[PDB]
Parts: C-alpha cells; structure tokens; sequence
C-alpha cells in the first residue's frame, strides 16, 4: 500500500 | 542525399518548479533509460531478425485522464486512471485523493532523499493541511462537472506547444499532443499505450508498432512524427541536473 515512486 | 533538416528547439513553459536538485538527478537519469529502452527498439525493427518470437509482457499502465493548469487562486491539477485527483500547488506540494477517498497522501519535495509522502486520513486530518484541502476540495467539485497495488503520483510536468509532457512516478510517460492523439510509455520503454481522441486505451510493444509503420487501426495518427517529438522531448529532460 506504500506509494511507488517517493520514499516513505 | 534526403535534404532534411532538425527540427526547431523544444522551447517549454510553466513546468512545476522544484529545489531538490537530486531529485531532478533522479528524473534525468529516468528519462534517459526509456529513452535508451527506445533507441533499443528501433533498433530491433531496423535489423532485429524474428523481432517478434519471445513474447513481451503486457498490461495497461496508469494515465490523466484529465488535467488543468491554475496560477493563483489554485495550483495545476489532475486526474488519474484511478479515479484519483491531485494537486500540485505552486510552492511544490502535492496532495492526492485515492480512489475509495477515505484517506490521501500528502507528498513534499527534499534535496536528499527527493520525494517524501505521509499517510493521513480525512477525518483524523491535521489542521494546517485542513487549508490544502480547502483547495483540493475545490477542484473535486470542478472535476466533477464531466461535460491493490503500489500507488502512483505525478512528479513533473512540461507544457511544450506541440504536447504536454507527464512524468509519473512508477517511470511512465505520457503525452497529449496537439491534434488530441494522446500516447504513454512505460515498463522502461518499452510499451506502448495509445489513447486516441476518443478515450480507447490499449497497449502495444514498441517493436510490434515499428514494423508496422504506423499506430495501429489509426492511419490519421501521424505515428512515426510523434515518436520523434518523444525523443527530443526526453533527451531535454534528461539533461537538467541542476536548477541553473
């Protein structure tokens, strides 16, 4: 569910 | 000797502003791999023998389905093939609105890892992104007017005159031209999901489309004119590293 494409 | 010429600059306007420098590092050196994935294909079609024997994957990459530009009032804004609405405002900011819509990401920019997100929910919301919302909750009541996995944002944007140039953060381009034929790249170039006028999505191998000469089914596509402004188009942003 962590977003693709960024860092959390 | 075919006497051709180049053709005139990519002269761009309006693209959101960013800061974090390694973040732009990061695009360069993404743009530069779909478009090495691409000079691989064309490659392929010149003089690759039995181009088409070991299948390429296949499946239909994320696109805007539709999107505004806002100076003051509000930032630019867009919509997703997942019924989903962001914000990019002018200092940078983005703020997303998921498909279910019980929750959004709120995503900022920084110099050293590049993008950062933070999980909130509408009715746990903080207060100072209450007055960003305000703002989002503008434009939902604008796009609605119309006439899992990993989830996906836009990072940068460029309104060139011939297209508008999105860069996504799962590495999948798209671009809706002039005359309304609307194509993306994604899975490192090497797909290709056209979106005619009429909004039909479907997706293709570069190397199928090749040797076929044109996009296929549509012949008033212009296919081998577009694919060049592609080319140039990522070759400019794959060389900003910097801000200067």
């Amino acid at each position: 569910r962590s977003i693709e494409g960024a860092v959390q | 000797a075919q006497q051709a010429v180049l053709r005139k600059e990519l002269i761009a306007t309006s693209t959101n502003v960013i800061k974090s420098e390694i973040s732009l590092r990061i695009l360069a050196s993404e743009c530069h791999l779909t478009l090495n994935g691409i000079v691989e294909a064309e490659a392929q079609y010149k003089m690759g023998g039995l181009p088409k024997s070991r299948l390429p994957k296949i499946k239909h990459p994320m696109i805007v389905t539709k999107w505004v530009d806002y100076s003051n009032k509000h930032g630019f804004s867009y919509q997703l093939s997942t019924e989903d609405i962001g914000v990019l405002f002018n200092n940078g900011t983005t703020v997303l609105r998921l498909a279910d819509a019980e929750e959004f990401w709120y995503i900022s920019y920084d110099d050293r890892e590049g993008w950062v997100a933070s999980h909130y929910l509408l009715s746990e919301k903080p207060r100072e992104l209450s007055r960003h919302l305000e703002v989002v909750d503008f434009f939902a009541k604008y796009m609605k007017a119309n006439l899992h996995k990993d989830d996906v944002f836009l990072r940068r944007y460029t309104r060139y005159k011939p297209f508008v140039m999105f860069e996504l953060s799962d590495g999948t381009f798209q671009f809706n031209f002039k005359d309304h034929h609307k194509m993306a790249i994604s899975d490192g170039g090497k797909l290709v999901t056209y979106i005619s006028p009429s909004h039909e999505s479907t997706t293709y191998p570069l190397v199928e489309v090749l040797k076929y000469g044109e996009i296929p089914g549509y012949p008033e596509s212009n296919f081998r004119e577009k694919l060049t402004l592609i080319k140039e188009g990522l070759k400019q942003k794959s060389t900003i590293v910097t801000v200067d």
